[PDB]
């Protein structure tokens, strides 16, 4: 079909001064002139690090290298600086467009594990007077990233009625922290009584389940 | 006699587009059913004129371009079309009377250590005319200032190289194409077929 | 002739408008490069959209085919992305570029944001400080900041006198095309009672600035 170029991994987290390899992966075999290597940082433009592969843009540090033929292409940093934590993406600029690009590594700060501390709010009352019912589960400044939070209403799980939000990296602890909020109408918020998030992370032995019940 | 078409379309070495070759064709007779060498991806389409019965017309020349191209390139070499070959390396007029043959030459043309014979024209100003061939190697001027012969920031060498090794897919894998133009005009046909 | 692209003309406009978008290159001429536009969604990837050849030919991503054009003013030295019948999910920051080995000119990026909704200020709600029992000796509370478009807001505390153990998350776009938004704060279970917490949103499309006080609750 098309040129698809896929990315691992996805999020990847090293220390300063560690030798860093991202793989980008073509779905069929293309020149070596075609990938480009890109950095962006949040909020500003992608930068050009490595073209035809393995040539090194001028200005870019010398630590970055580039090389791989055919479907199998890779990007490296042989001593992580503290400015070269970004997204890095992986891109092909073939004879006739489309274009692709991979869909790009995020560079993160490793750090030790840190369990979530976790909080549940219920639905404000000054919400639920407007007709809607807001309930928010926190977990509160973890590592690493990555935690499921599960919602449970009288023990049913819910899907499809919640979205969730994580923070960047912390400047000072390198951590994260996560919101999830389940949204339901003040009729269907109601018609039920226990309200709970359940989070589950490396951090913690065991899952761990906030609730409270409509009416304290 | 016979017309030298396998002198061109089983020659051993073909050009780099951009320097696409041309053999004018004259005072032969032209025997088109042999056309067929049962290659891999055969591509065999006419404009102005059926395949078919194609031993019984007469011209009073024929032009035979050769080059090789990368697999999806084929598409280009057609009338009216736009893209890498057909706006910097080879232009078919809107109203092309002949026939293009394309055939997969993975086989010829591919080295496992990679092939970088080939070459084709990336950076030019402006379109190609029909049947234009440009040669210049001159650094390309992508900025205010000189180049002076010199590579480098908004200075750029024209070509670039195909790359053809042979597991990459059929689309970068090279071809070998074979553009045969008819041309009468008020003159002897000089190039028939049997009758 | 420091090289630089710089982009103009995005903005908010409904599902179906039109919008010209322009960028300005100094260091290189426009019409004898290959010239890019690409597009990035919001928490997304780099997306091609169009590329116009020194030559003159023009091509476009399959999303946009028909409905945008790709051109250069030569005199001007400017590249255009004209958009038509624009729809939601051409959202995103867009960039021009050059490419030649690489692209390595990149435009700073102009924001395109294509919405049915209306303008329309945050509703700040309180998340007081668990009702029930503590996490040995510290609490945590919030402010919810629901239904607003468009983006950004801004959410400090009590002030500005209250900045560590802040926690403003990113927006979620809601089904119904508006933004929420969480602004939790970590504080010592004691100041519960002494301690007064307000947290301050502005939103300065919608011109509002709200002070909701957060307190535990009953």
């Amino acid at each position: 079909d098309d040129i698809v170029m896929t990315q691992s991994p996805s999020f990847l987290s090293a220390s300063v001064g560690d030798r860093v390899t991202i793989t980008c992966r073509a779905s069929q075999g293309i020149p070596s002139s075609y990938l480009a290597w890109y950095q962006q940082k949040p909020g500003k433009a992608p930068k050009l690090l490595i073209y035809a592969a393995s040539t090194l843009q001028s200005g870019v540090p010398s630590r970055f290298s580039g090389s791989g033929s055919g479907t199998e292409f890779t990007l490296t940093i042989s001593s992580l600086q503290p400015e070269d934590f970004a997204t890095y993406y992986c891109q092909q600029l073939n004879s006739y467009p489309p274009y692709t690009f991979g869909q790009g590594t995020k560079l993160e700060i490793k750090r030790t594990v840190a369990a979530p501390s976790v909080f549940i709010f219920p639905p404000s009352d000054e919400q639920l007077k407007s007709g809607t019912a807001s309930v928010v589960c926190l977990l509160n400044n973890f590592y690493p990233r990555e935690a499921k939070v599960q919602w449970k209403v009288d023990n049913a799980l819910q899907s499809g009625n919640s979205q969730e939000s994580v923070t960047e990296q912390d400047s000072k602890d390198s951590t994260y922290s996560l919101s999830s909020t389940l949204t339901l109408s003040k009729a269907d918020y109601e018609k039920h009584k226990v309200y709970a998030c359940e989070v589950t992370h490396q951090g913690l032995s065991s899952p761990v389940t906030k609730s409270f019940n409509r009416g304290e | 006699n016979l017309c030298p078409f396998d002198e061109v379309f089983n020659a051993t070495r073909f050009a780099s587009v951009y320097a696409w070759n041309r053999k004018r064709i004259s005072n032969c007779v032209a025997d088109y059913s042999v056309l067929y060498n049962l290659a891999p991806f055969f591509t065999f389409k006419c404009y102005g004129v059926s395949p078919t019965k194609l031993n019984d017309l007469c011209f009073t020349n024929v032009y035979a371009d050769s080059f090789v191209i990368r697999g999806d390139e084929v598409r280009q070499i057609a009338p009216g079309q736009t893209g890498n070959i057909a706006d910097y390396n080879y232009k078919l007029p809107d109203d092309f009377t002949g026939c293009v043959i394309a055939w997969n030459s993975n086989k010829l043309d591919s080295k496992v250590s990679g092939n970088y014979n080939y070459l084709y024209r990336l950076f030019r100003k402006s379109n190609l005319k029909p049947f234009e061939r440009d040669i210049s190697t001159e650094i390309y001027q992508a900025g205010n200032k000189p180049c002076n012969g010199v590579a480098g920031f908004n200075c750029y060498f024209p070509l670039r190289s195909y790359s053809f090794r042979p597991t990459y897919g059929v689309g970068h894998q090279p071809y070998r194409v074979v553009v045969l133009s008819f041309e009468l005009l008020h003159a002897p046909a000089t190039v028939c077929g049997p009758k | 002739d420091e090289v630089q692209l710089v982009e103009s003309g995005g903005g908010l406009v409904q599902p179906g408008g039109s919008l010209r978008l322009s960028c300005a290159a100094s260091g290189f001429i426009v019409g004898w490069n290959y010239m890019s536009w690409v597009r990035q969604a919001p928490g997304k990837g780099l997306e091609w959209v169009s590329v116009i050849y020194p030559g003159g030919s023009t091509y476009y991503a399959d999303s946009v085919k028909g409905r945008f054009t790709i051109s250069r003013h030569n005199s001007k030295n400017t590249l255009y992305l004209q958009m038509n019948s624009l729809r939601a999910e051409d959202t995103a920051v867009y960039y021009c570029a050059r490419e030649a080995y690489g692209m390595d000119v990149w435009g700073q990026g102009t924001t395109v944001t294509v919405s049915s909704a209306s303008t329309k200020g945050p509703s700040v709600f309180p998340l007081a400080p668990s009702s029930k029992s503590t996490s040995g000796g510290t609490a945590a509370l919030g402010c919810l900041v629901k239904d607003y478009f468009p983006e950004p807001v801004t959410v400090s505390w009590n002030s500005g006198a209250l900045t560590s153990g802040v926690h403003t998350f990113p927006a979620v776009l809601q089904s119904s095309g508006l933004y929420s938004l969480s602004s939790v704060v970590t504080v010592p279970s004691s100041s519960l009672g002494t301690q007064t917490y307000i947290c301050n949103v502005n939103h300065k499309p919608s011109n509002t600035k709200v002070d909701k006080r957060v307190e535990p609750k009953s």
